[PDB]
C-alpha cells in the first residue's frame, strides 16, 4: 500500500476515497460523498 | 502489443486450491474475452471457461462447473483462474488466452507463457549428489537424486565449463521424487590435473550442493 | 435520449440478448432468429474501456502529514491548515460528482448513438426493398431465407438481386 | 475429443499434408473452425480462424476449409520449422463451451538415422555407503526419437527397479533418453555384471558395468 | 451517374487525448503548455530598480550598499542572491513579512 | 465517431482536397470534377476557432512571492505553503488534462456532426431522383452534366425538372 | 446546431406559438392549423429542470473565520491566507464558467436533438405517403381532412389506409 | 512579459505553464504535464 491514515492502509485504483481526509502518501483525493456510480453500460429498458 | 504474463509455477498438495493469474501488459484487454485452457502431461487442450470483465460475462465448461471460479480485476487489467479439491488429474499446464473479441467464438490470438501446477503428495525435499566417476575422450558425471519439485540447475566448476555439458531431462520416479544426471564429455588426457566439480543448486529447498568427480 | 434509438422508438431490449449489446430478431418463412453484432458491441465496450483506464489511473503525486494527530500543532496553524483542507475537499468533491454526471450522460448517449448506428447502416444495406415502420424494424417486401438473414448480418446482402421482386409490393 | 484428428501426419520438405478434423452438428457443422499450432513447452499459436481466414503474419501454405462437420488444414510446401502438434477447435452448441481436437502430431521426414550413443555408470562408492546403488543409464544422439531399453542382471531379465524417461529432442535436433536400474549393494554384488540394452529401429547398441 | 461529398485528410497527423480513445490521429492540433522560458527578466515598459548588493531590507535602514535605493520609484523589484540587508551584524525580526510588504510597495 | 459519417460509412477522407474540409467528388459524362463546399467548412472551423478564443484568453490574475528562494522562510510555514502550493498542482492538473480530452472529444464529434450534415442536406435537395449507396454517394438516376453538378453545390437544383426522367430508370 | 434541425434547415422560430417550445403548422382543404406538442416539449423541459436542479442545491458546507477585518493579523500568516483564498478564488471562477458554457452547449444541443427527433417520427409514421421537401415540411401527396392531422399529431394515423392513393400520385 | 521567475520570464498566452511553479506576476496556471494537445481538425482518416 501507498496511502495511510492512524487507522490503516487505503489500498485501491479508485480516484477518490471517504475512509479519512488526513491519509497521507500516494491517494485517491478524499471526497465528501460515499458513494458516485459510473455507468459502464447502456440504458436499461425493460418491458 | 499486448503481453499476458501469467504467474509462476505453483506445487499443490491433495484438496488444497490454486489461483493463477494472466496479467495484461502493454495496454488493456478488458475489452475482450480471455479464456483459461489447461494442458495434461502429454495430453489435448482443455477449455476451463473464459471472463470478459467489461461485457459482464464469466463462462464455464460443464465438466468444471462449481470447481474452477474465473474472475477479473479491470483495474490492474487481471484475469484469474481459481480452482478448488485439487487431484492429480489437474497436473497441467494452465494458459491464458485473449480472444479476438468481447467473447469466446473468435480464435484466441495472444496467448500467455502457461504456468505449471503440479499436485503430489510428496513434500519439497532437496537432492542428495553423487559423483560418477570415468582414450582421446572421457565421460564424466553427477547424479541429481530424490528432488522434488523440478527443477534444478546443474553448472561445472562454478560455470567455468560449460563446453560438452549434457543436462539429461530427470525422470519422475513412482515416488513422486525426480532425479537426474549431468554429464560431461572431456579429454581424457586432462584427466591428472584439471579438477571437475558439479554445483547442484535446488532452489526450493535452498539446497545448493559441490561435489567433486574423480577418477 | 439524444438520438432517439434507445428508450425512443425501439420500445425496449431483449433481456434473451446474453451475447451482446447489440443484435437482430428476423421472422421469415424458415423461422424466428436471433444473433448479435459483433462489429458494434465491440464498439460501444472499447469506448467504455477507454473511458475507465483514463479514471483508474492511479495520481503518482504524494503528500505527507502537515500535521498532527497525537499532539495537536499551535492552533493558529492548526486553523489555516484545517481551512485549506476543507477547501480542497470541496474542490475535489465537485469535481468527483461532475466528472461522473458528465461521463455518464455522454456513457448514454454514446450507446444512444451506436444502436442508431445499427440502425442507419442496414437501412442503407436494403436500399428500396423494405420499409422504416419505426420500432426499429424493417418489413422486408420479398420472401427471404435464413442465408439472406445472415448476408444482412456479415454485411454482403445485393439489393439489385432482390430490386424488382421487392418492388411491385 | 468432441473433434477427432488423426494422432500423426508425416511429410517431405515441399510436399503437401492435410490434417482432418471430424465433429458433429453441434460444433463443427453450426460453428466456425480455428486452427493453433504448439511447439513442445510453448503457448499455441493461432493459424488459422473463421474456417479459412488466416492472420497476416501466419505464411500462406497454411489453409482451412470447412465442409459439413469436418474441416482439414493443408500445409502446401511443408517447412522444417512445421513440425508440431495441430489442433482444431470450435464452439459447441450442446456443451455451452469451446472445445477442441485430441491434436495430430505433424513429422517432417527425411532426416538421416543416427544410432544412440550409450553411457553406463556404476554405482559410486559415496552412495553405496547410504545402502542405495543406481545403475545409470544415458541415451543421446539418436533418431528417430523412440527407444526402448532392456536391463541384464547376469544374462537373465530384470524385472523391477527400471524407470526411463521419455525421450527428448536434443539441440541438434536429435533425441536424448536416461533409464535408471535401482537395486540394493546387495543386488549390486549378487552379480557379475550388469548391461543396458537400448534398441533403436531394429538394432540394439549395448554396454555393461562390473562391481 | 454519382456525386460523393467527402471530407479532407493529411497523410501524417498528430495523435491526442480523448474521453474515450488515447493517440488518436487528428489533422492538426495545437500545444496548450507553455514549454519555453525566455533565460532573462523581460521589464519593457516598466520601472526597473534591480537591487544589486543591496538587500531589499536594506533600502530601509540604510547601511552604505543601499545608499542609491534609500528612495527608489519601480513597478518591478530584482532581487539578488548577493544582497545584504546588514552592516554591523545583526538581524530583522519578522523579515519576510517586511520583504513581502516592500516587494509590493 | 458519434454521428457515423468520419471514420464510419463514408471510408476516408480525400489527401488531394486542399481548400476546405468537406466538398464535392462527382462522376457524368463530361468528366470528374472536385470543389470544396465552403458553407460547412467555415461553419466548423468558425467553432474551432470559437473554442480557441476561450482558452487563449489572458488570466488578467496577479500573485506575489510568500516564499524565499534565497533565505527560505520558517520550516513549519514553509511546509504549509509547500503542501497547499502542491495541492494546487494536483487541482490545476487535472483540470488541465480534463478540459482537454474534452474539447477533443467535442471538437471531432463537432466534426462527424457537420459531415453528416453536408449530406443530409444533398440527400433532402435530390428529392427521389437518386439513391443511397452508402459509402456517401448519391447515385443519380438520370443523366446530367456539369451545370447540373453546380447546381446542386450552390443550391439551386430543381427536381421536379428531372422527376419523371430518373423515376422509371428506377 | 449539432443535428442541424433548429437554425439548421429549419429556417426559424414561430413567435405565434406560445403553447410549446415544438408544434405544428399544417395547410389543407379546410384550412390552416397550429398546435404545438406535448410529448416533446415535456421532454426538453424536463431535462432543463433536471439541469437547474443540480446546480440550485446547496453546499451543506459550513466555513469560518480565519482572518481579522477590526484588528488585522500577523503579516506572514495574513499572506499565506490571502494567498490561499485567491488561489481558490481562480478555481473556483474557472470552474463556475467552464460549468456553465458547457451546459449551455448542451442544453442548446439538447434543443436541436429534440426538434430532430419530432420530425424523424412523423416521417416514420408517414411511410411512403409524404415526402421530404427539406425546410422541415412534409409535403403530402394525398388530400386530407383536419381529423386527418389530428391523427398524425396523437400518433394514430394509418398509412396503408391511404397508400396506393398517394401513391400513383407521385407519378 | 507579467511572469517571472528566477530564470526569466514566461512570454507566452497559452493558458498553462510546466515551466516553473514558483513563477510570480501574471501567469499561465502551472501544471504536471510537459504537453497536453488541443486538437484544431478533424478525425484523420487515410487511405
Amino acid at each position: 500500500g501507498d496511502c495511510y491514515h492512524s487507522g490503516g492502509t487505503i489500498i485501491s485504483n479508485l480516484p477518490f476515497q471517504n475512509i479519512n481526509s488526513r491519509a497521507v502518501g500516494k491517494c485517491p483525493r478524499y471526497v465528501k460523498q460515499e458513494s458516485l456510480l459510473l455507468a459502464t453500460g447502456m440504458k436499461n429498458v425493460p418491458e | 502489443q499486448v503481453q499476458l504474463v501469467q504467474s509462476g509455477a505453483e506445487v499443490k498438495k491433495p484438496g488444497s486450491s490454486v489461483k493463477v493469474s494472466c496479467k495484461s501488459s502493454g495496454g488493456t484487454s478488458n475489452n475482450y474475452a480471455i479464456s483459461w485452457v489447461r494442458q495434461a502431461p502429454g495430453q489435448g487442450l482443455d477449455w476451463m471457461g473464459g471472463i470478459s470483465p467489461i461485457f459482464g460475462s464469466t463462462a464455464y465448461a460443464q465438466k468444471f462447473q462449481g470447481r474452477v471460479t474465473i474472475s477479473a480485476d479491470i483495474f490492474s487489467n487481471t484475469a484469474y483462474m481459481e480452482l478448488n479439491s485439487l487431484t492429480s488429474e489437474d497436473t497441467a499446464v494452465y494458459f491464458c488466452a485473449r480472444h479476438g473479441n468481447y467473447y469466446y467464438y473468435s480464435g484466441m490470438d495472444v496467448w500467455g507463457q502457461g504456468t505449471t501446477v503440479t499436485v503430489s503428495s510428496a513434500s519439497t525435499k532437496g537432492p542428495s549428489v553423487f559423483p560418477l566417476a570415468p582414450g582421446g575422450t572421457a565421460a564424466l558425471g553427477c547424479l541429481v537424486k530424490d528432488y522434488f519439485p523440478e527443477p534444478v540447475t546443474v553448472s561445472w566448476n562454478s560455470g567455468a565449463l560449460t563446453s560438452g555439458v549434457h543436462t539429461f531431462p530427470a525422470v519422475l520416479q513412482s515416488s513422486g521424487l525426480y532425479s537426474l544426471s549431468s554429464v560431461v564429455t572431456v579429454p581424457s588426457s586432462s584427466l591428472g590435473t584439471q579438477t571437475y566439480i558439479c554445483n547442484v543448486n535446488h532452489k526450493p529447498s535452498n539446497t545448493k550442493v559441490d561435489k567433486r568427480v574423480e577418477p | 435520449g439524444l438520438f432517439g434509438a434507445i428508450a425512443g422508438f425501439i420500445e425496449n431490449g431483449w433481456e434473451g440478448l446474453i451475447d451482446g449489446w447489440y443484435g437482430f430478431r428476423h421472422q421469415n418463412a424458415q423461422g424466428e432468429g436471433t444473433a448479435a453484432d459483433y462489429k458494434s458491441t465491440q464498439s460501444a465496450i472499447d469506448q467504455i474501456t477507454g473511458k475507465l483506464n483514463r479514471l483508474i489511473e492511479k495520481t503518482n503525486q504524494q503528500f505527507e502529514l502537515i500535521d498532527n494527530e497525537f499532539t495537536e500543532v499551535e492552533r493558529q496553524i492548526g486553523n489555516v491548515i484545517n481551512w485549506t483542507r476543507d477547501s480542497m475537499t470541496e474542490v475535489w468533491s465537485y469535481n468527483a460528482e461532475l466528472l461522473v454526471a458528465m461521463e455518464n450522460q455522454h456513457t448514454i448517449d454514446l450507446a444512444d448513438s451506436e444502436m442508431n448506428k445499427l440502425y442507419e447502416r442496414v437501412k442503407r444495406q436494403l436500399r428500396e426493398n423494405a420499409e422504416e415502420d419505426g420500432t426499429g424494424c424493417f418489413e422486408i417486401f420479398h420472401k427471404c431465407d435464413d442465408d439472406c438473414m445472415a448476408s444482412i448480418r456479415n454485411n454482403t446482402y445485393d439489393h439489385s438481386k432482390y430490386r424488382e421482386e421487392a418492388i411491385q409490393n | 475429443s468432441a473433434l477427432t484428428q488423426p494422432p500423426a501426419v508425416s511429410g517431405t520438405p515441399g510436399q503437401r499434408v492435410t490434417i482432418s478434423c471430424s465433429g458433429s452438428d453441434s460444433n463443427i457443422g453450426r460453428r466456425s473452425v480455428n486452427w493453433y499450432q504448439q511447439f513442445p513447452g510453448t503457448a499455441p499459436k493461432l493459424l488459422i480462424y473463421s474456417n479459412d481466414q488466416r492472420p497476416s503474419v501466419v505464411p500462406d501454405r497454411f489453409s482451412g476449409s470447412k465442409s459439413g462437420t469436418s474441416a482439414s488444414l493443408a500445409i502446401s510446401g511443408l517447412q522444417s520449422e512445421d513440425e508440431a502438434e495441430y489442433y482444431c477447435a470450435a464452439w459447441d452448441d450442446s456443451l455451452k463451451g469451446a472445445v477442441f481436437g485430441g491434436g495430430t502430431q505433424l513429422t517432417v521426414l527425411g532426416q538421416p538415422k543416427a544410432a544412440p550413443s550409450v553411457t553406463l555408470f556404476p554405482p559410486s562408492s559415496e552412495e553405496l555407503q547410504a545402502n542405495k546403488a543406481t545403475l545409470v543409464c544415458l541415451i543421446s544422439d539418436f533418431y528417430p526419437g523412440a527407444v526402448t531399453v532392456a536391463w541384464k542382471a547376469d544374462s537373465s531379465p530384470v524385472k523391477a527397479g527400471v524407470e526411463t524417461t521419455t525421450p527428448s529432442k536434443q539441440s541438434n535436433n536429435k533425441y536424448a533418453a536416461s533409464s535408471y536400474l535401482s537395486l540394493t549393494p546387495e543386488q549390486w554384488k549378487s552379480h557379475r555384471s550388469y548391461s543396458c540394452q537400448v534398441t533403436h529401429e531394429g538394432s540394439t547398441v549395448e554396454k555393461t558395468v562390473a562391481p | 451517374d454519382k456525386i460523393c461529398l467527402g471530407h479532407h485528410a493529411v497523410s501524417n497527423g498528430t495523435k491526442v487525448n480523448t474521453l474515450t480513445e488515447r493517440g488518436v490521429e487528428v489533422v492538426n492540433a495545437t500545444e496548450t503548455v507553455e514549454r519555453t522560458n525566455v533565460p532573462r527578466i523581460c521589464s519593457k515598459g516598466k520601472r526597473t530598480v534591480d537591487l544589486g548588493q543591496c538587500g531589499l531590507l536594506g533600502t530601509i535602514t540604510g547601511p552604505p550598499q543601499c545608499d542609491q535605493f534609500l528612495e527608489f520609484s519601480a513597478d518591478l523589484i530584482i532581487e539578488r542572491r548577493e544582497g545584504s540587508d546588514v552592516c554591523y551584524p545583526g538581524k530583522f525580526v519578522n523579515e519576510e513579512a517586511l520583504r513581502q510588504i516592500l516587494r509590493e510597495s
